[PDB]
């Protein structure tokens, strides 16, 4: 009942299955790809991409990425890619305190880099954990 | 089994006929004859044989020849002691053999009776000059084929049929096909397996394993060639079992 | 069939009434142990039993004959006993009286079983009385007869003819080898003498798999004519898949990146081992050990641990032995193993698998 | 004792056989694994370039100035070398770490200012232990090189680079091309053209002879691989895709893409190259340990006849003396 | 050494003893020759206890303490069996090897670890 | 092996060289074993230099000998 | 071959060719399995040394010169113990094993080895 | 030169008249095919031919005599 997606992690295919609404954390802004859209290729940022399954609405954890949007046959091209929720907050927050505790620690320029993807990333973790 | 011998001498000599003198294990004989010698007190031979061991193995071993009366052929079971062929028993005995048949326990364990070896059996006999170029060509062919199946077997365990070559996979289904086809029904075995048993001399063997051989029985199945004979048979079988499937 | 109630001898290694098996192996391996198991596991056959001790120590005779005494095997039994303070005469001379006595009992339409332990000392016997009458010696200083001394005596356990009363003699010689050396020269004899033969390892007997029988080097040349028809159908799924287990054997320490049907195989027989471990001086019956074989080879097991396989067989035999007899009067009249069997059997499993994981 | 020690001494000869062919067919079966994840890693490479391509044709007139397609020509260099986890490898990490030195003994004359960044265990082990090379990060092959060792990587990398500390992070790697011989390559990595196409130590555009996706048949009765040029790529046609993202900044969240793209099949590739010279050097040690279990049962054999031949001509001999 | 004679308790331990040094006998020339790092995670643990065992086995004599150059002890039945039950536990893996050499029981292997680890710092 | 052991040493040699025909057997087979050993401890690399040293220690030229004092 | 007999420097060098020749007798069945391979960077290098000494222990002996060819070479201790020293001193480490086979007076292994190279 | 007619014999084991060379093999490896070989080759060479057959099976020497009845040597 809706345009086909599928996540493509660099070694496997995640899943080839559609959902019906689906908000894509980008470097503009939450963009919503609505059915039969317009081809718009969108990059991605690390963030919380939300599915509609048409029965629940749900998450899935993505490290970062580039998704095309095709004629109801989309493809989202990503760095690392959790389908839905697998891991639990708690080792989660575990590991957000080691986070910014290695920030403090690590303040060398590329280390600075290094600790904000570490923080980018851990967060989005966190927030796709949430569900 | 000198008593053996002289009965075996008599049909030889005065019917002529062509007498089939079987020898039980040979290498009880040859214990016999050191047990005698230890007896009578002689000095032992080498690893603890008769000092007579080459002589008395061949006073038995020289009169199962041909004659121009007849030909008395043996077949003796052998047995190696510590499974070594350098013992003086298997060392002398072998010095007067001129073929070998190998029985499997794999080959009997997997319904391939009669359970000879293939490839560990051996014959001075399977030579151009003696058995024709044509004959010796397709044994050697024959071999050929079942060497590359015994090496390519775990190759298929790991890849698959679908994945070797396309020669590959042809040879594979050929030594399927041989590997069913050496095996035959028993005249003697009839009475417990069923199957009528069968008779086929060297030409329809070598007949049926050219054309097994040579890309004209390719589309039968395994099961049409496995216990019968004179490939006729086998192409009847192979009838019967696509009956099965038209049925 | 000859019950020895060692279920690896019973499905591996059959012997029946009238067969000549070999006890084989080096010293301290079992070899007594598999003698005493079988002499106590005759105790439901009418079989008279006699066992003769060759040069062994007198302690150890007491041991044995108390043992029997204690196990009530002593009934039925006969003890020769020429311990190693006896002259050369009389340890060689001990074995034919044993013979002459269950020969006795032969020729009177019974069963009968006889136990040469270490027949080795009666040719070591003999060797010291030929070289002290100066004769000529052989290998290992043996007179050449002593391939005689051993064959004229197993040669005596037969399976009579039905118009000499259909008794029988089993023999169960016992041959210790020394350093692992099968061709020495009385274990070649007795080898070539012999029916079957049947291997003990002192690596086997080690690594906890007791008794030590090392199937995939002993041989029984009667084979399957020594079992009862419903021991055939278990034994068949056992021997197929403990040689596939010896063959993937070499494989199991590469197990995790193996494919699915070979790691279900090596599994499988790792807990077949489990079951072929048996304590010393607890023969199966016949029943007991068909429905063993039935459960393992066709994976009724398969989910518990191997520290637990041992203790869920025990619950399991006991409990078909208490609850559903009719398994065991199936198996016992009809000798056959039934398709009401294999019904009371499942149900028994599923009921003990329940029993057992309430722990 | 002699002859029991011999028996024993063939039984452990024996042991080290079947070992041996264990070894070498496990790690045929890993060999084939490791094909099958480079096949199914494949297609996301595919759609990844042909998009690539399609998106610099419509930005090579722009002004896309990624740090990653940037060109910092002051050169510094970073080499990177993946090398074998576990051991006896035939002579893969031998070959791996010298090709290192022969380029570092390169680099270090040009005063480049080389460095190292080691993937391998054999590698770090050899670099910690040769303790006169500078070195940037150590990794491992206990956790799985499919997604999370790679991926860890391509992060480290990324972060080398985009804070302009070094140019010309250039891969030591071991393309699976044959079973028996196995050459280092030495491809650049960021220093990458805006084509979106992988080049060599130098970067005359070596991604045209790749020959994608090894697989293993055999040729006659022995297992060979079999490489051809081209499958399953569509990456001529592009419709209009109407951006939504800048069209700078799309190239900006793709190009770490191509980056951990290149180092898992690097990754993959090497893996399956290392199992591959672990099969040849277990079928040669299994061949070694047969002729070797033959001379030493034929010894064997000739000590025990000895033995018997001794015994018993001493035994008659005392017995003729009495 | 039969159940009925010497206890659950003992015949259980002597058997596990016996299994753990056959076992590592058995896996003596998959080491010997193939590499003591790329064996498998039980067979790991497996030589460790069995060396700890082995080193566990010798005690110094009271009668030579001219060879051993140390003081001989008596080890009782019941610290035998506790302190070979220790080890094949898996409570004692911290240990070193050495720390079970020519010692007497299993109090005073600790102490000898401790001694070893102190030794080992400064 | 020595059947007489220490009581054929001066006290000096007892208090000194009591413990070590043990140790440098263990030190042996600890060698042997550490061979085919990938990844070793720094205690097990001790134990090798001292090991080693000592063994470098052991040797004598022919007809060169060290009194009591020296050995000690 | 004691030290007060034939010197201390003939002496050291016989010494030090026994102690690479049995280095290698030991690790012989090691390298017969597994192979080269697997050792050591010291032990490849001892591997490499023991195969150019015991290709450097034949010559060509003027009895011999119908079976070998290439006519028999006298050679001297001073020549034997230097062609030693500059083996086992690593300078003669970077050459074929062939150079060495049934030759004299190490300079003759080293116009070998030139031979060989300029030919290929 | 005592030429037996083989090619490799001939070219790297030469043997020459006076010569005690030894024939050393298994069983069934040769040696009788060669020693027969060197004797049906001597037919224009003025050399008399010896073959002693020690322990042979009788059909082996029936073999190698009709052999040479037949080849002429
Ligand atoms: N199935 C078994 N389970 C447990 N222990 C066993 C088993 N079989 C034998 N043993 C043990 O092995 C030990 C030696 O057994 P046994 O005396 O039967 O072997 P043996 O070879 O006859 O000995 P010997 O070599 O002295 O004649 C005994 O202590 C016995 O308890
Ligand atoms: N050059 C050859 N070409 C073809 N066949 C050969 C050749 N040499 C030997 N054969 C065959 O090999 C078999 C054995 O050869 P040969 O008779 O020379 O050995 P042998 O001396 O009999 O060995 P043994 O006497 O130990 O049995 C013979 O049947 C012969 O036909």
């Amino acid at each position: 009942m809706t345009l086909n997606l599928c996540v493509l992690t660099p070694n496997r295919s995640i899943w080839n299955s559609e959902v019906k609404e689906i908000i894509l954390s980008t470097n503009s802004g939450q963009i919503g790809v609505l059915p039969n859209h317009a081809p718009t290729a969108t990059a991605v940022d690390i963030g919380i991409l939300r599915i509609r399954l048409n029965d629940q609405w749900l998450t899935l954890a993505l490290m970062g990425g580039f998704a095309r949007i095709g004629n109801n046959e989309i493809t989202i091209l990503v760095n690392d890619a959790e389908r839905g929720s697998d891991i639990d907050p708690q080792e989660a927050q575990q590991t957000l305190e080691i986070a910014e505790a290695n920030l403090r620690k690590a303040e060398g320029k590329r280390q600075k880099i290094e600790a904000n993807l570490a923080l980018r990333r851990a967060r989005t973790r966190v927030e796709a954990s949430n569900t | 089994g000198l008593t053996a011998l002289t009965m075996a001498e008599y049909f030889r000599d005065v019917n002529e006929q062509d007498v089939l003198l079987f020898i039980d294990n040979i290498f009880r004989f040859v214990q016999a004859g050191s047990e005698v010698s230890a007896l009578l007190g002689r000095m032992p031979s080498a690893v603890g044989y008769q000092p007579t061991l080459s002589t008395e193995m061949g006073s038995l071993q020289e009169r199962i020849t041909s004659t121009k009366e007849g030909s008395i052929t043996s077949i003796q079971a052998v047995y190696v002691p510590a499974d070594d062929l350098t013992d003086p028993a298997p060392a002398t005995t072998f010095a007067h053999l001129d073929a070998t048949t190998v029985l499997s326990r794999g080959l009997a364990a997997k319904g391939i009776y009669p359970a000879v070896d293939p490839l560990d059996s051996t014959s001075t006999m399977l030579q151009p000059r003696i058995v024709g170029e044509e004959h010796y060509e397709i044994a050697q062919r024959v071999k050929e084929t079942l060497q590359r199946y015994k090496e390519l077997q775990d190759i298929i365990a790991i890849l698959g049929l679908d994945e070797l070559s396309e020669e590959d996979r042809l040879t594979v289904a050929r030594a399927r096909k041989i590997e069913r086809f050496l095996s035959q029904p028993f005249f003697v075995a009839e009475v417990f397996t069923g199957s009528p048993g069968k008779y086929v001399g060297l030409a329809e063997t070598i007949r049926g394993f050219q054309l097994i051989l040579s890309g004209e029985l390719d589309s039968l199945p395994e099961q049409a060639f496995y216990l019968v004979g004179n490939i006729d048979e086998a192409t009847a079988k192979a009838m019967n079992l696509e009956m099965e499937s038209k049925l | 069939p000859l019950q020895t109630g060692l279920i690896a001898i019973d499905a591996m290694i059959p012997v029946g009434r009238g067969q000549r098996e070999l006890i084989i192996g080096d010293r301290q391996t079992g070899k007594t142990a598999v003698a005493t198991d079988t002499i106590l596991n005759q105790q439901g056959q009418n079989v008279i039993c006699v066992y003769v001790a060759i040069g062994q120590k007198a302690s150890s005779v007491a041991q044995v004959v108390t043992n029997f005494q204690e196990r009530g095997a002593m009934e039925y039994t006969i003890v020769v006993a020429e311990t190693a303070d006896s002259p050369a005469t009389l340890q060689y001379l001990a074995p034919y009286t044993g013979a002459a006595l269950a020969e006795y009992f032969m020729y009177r339409e019974r069963h009968t079983l006889i136990i040469y332990d270490d027949l080795s000392k009666q040719a070591q016997a003999y060797r010291q009385m030929s070289l002290l009458l100066r004769r000529p010696p052989g290998r290992e200083a043996y007179p050449g007869d002593v391939f005689y001394l051993h064959s004229r005596l197993l040669e005596r356990a037969a399976k009579l003819s039905s118009l000499l009363g259909e008794g029988s003699m089993t023999a169960l010689p016992i041959v210790e080898t020394q350093a692992g050396d099968v061709s020495a020269y009385i274990p070649t004899n007795v080898i070539s003498i012999t029916d079957g033969q049947i291997f003990l390892s002192a690596d086997l007997f080690n690594a906890g798999i007791r008794p030590a029988i090392n199937v995939g080097i002993s041989v029984s040349r009667v084979g399957s004519a020594a079992q009862i028809k419903a021991m055939k159908k278990v034994a068949g799924k056992l021997k197929l898949e403990l040689a596939q287990f010896a063959e993937l054997e070499a494989f199991a320490q590469f197990a995790s990146d193996l494919d699915k049907a070979t790691q279900n195989q090596l599994a499988r027989g790792q807990r077949l081992r489990e079951l072929l471990k048996q304590p010393q001086s607890a023969p199966l019956t016949v029943e007991e050990q068909v429905m063993t074989i039935y459960t393992g080879t066709n994976g009724y097991l398969d989910s518990l641990e191997l520290d637990q396989v041992r203790k869920y067989l025990v619950e399991l035999r006991t409990y078909v032995k208490t609850n559903k007899p009719e398994f065991q009067e199936i198996i016992s009249s009809t000798k056959t193993f039934t398709e009401e069997a294999e019904a009371l059997l499942k149900e028994a499993i599923q009921e003990q698998m329940e029993r057992f994981l309430l722990q | 004792a002699n002859l029991r020690e011999l028996r024993d001494r063939i039984g452990s000869v024996k042991n080290t056989q079947k070992i041996t062919e264990a070894m070498k067919l496990v790690a045929a079966a890993k060999v084939r694994r490791a094909q099958e994840a480079v096949v199914n890693g494949r297609p996301f490479s595919e759609t990844l370039v042909e998009v690539l391509y399609n998106m610099n044709e419509q930005l090579q007139t722009e002004d896309v100035d990624v740090p990653l397609t940037k060109i910092r020509t002051v050169k510094k260099v970073a080499l990177m070398v993946v090398t074998g986890d576990r051991g006896l490898c035939g002579g893969f990490n031998n070959m791996l770490l010298k090709k290192a030195e022969s380029r570092i003994a390169e680099l270090k004359k040009l005063g480049v200012d080389y460095t190292i960044i080691s993937i391998g265990k054999k590698g770090n082990t050899y670099f910690i232990r040769r303790p006169e090379i500078p070195v940037d990060r150590y990794f491992d092959g206990t956790n799985l090189p499919t997604a999370k060792e790679a991926q860890a990587i391509a992060d480290d990398v990324f972060s080398l680079f985009v804070s302009e500390e070094v140019d010309k992070v250039e891969m030591l790697y071991t393309k699976f091309v044959s079973l028996v011989k196995s050459d280092p390559v030495i491809h650049t990595l960021l220093p990458l053209s805006p084509k979106g196409e992988i080049c060599d130590i130098n970067g005359k555009c070596v991604d045209a002879a790749e020959d994608e996706l090894f697989r293993l048949t055999t040729k006659e009765g022995k297992l060979t691989v079999e490489r051809d040029m081209i499958k399953t790529e569509t990456p001529a046609f592009s419709p209009i895709l109407e951006f939504e993202q800048d069209p700078a900044q799309i190239l900006d969240a793709l190009l770490p893409l191509y980056l951990n793209s290149q180092i898992l099949r690097a990754l993959q590739e090497s893996l399956a190259s290392e199992l591959a010279a672990r099969m040849t050097a277990m079928s040669n040690a299994t061949d070694n340990a047969n002729e070797l279990k033959k001379t030493l049962s034929i010894n064997y054999n000739r000590a025990r006849q000895a033995k018997i031949t001794g015994e018993i001509l001493e035994i008659v001999a005392g017995a003729n003396a009495c």
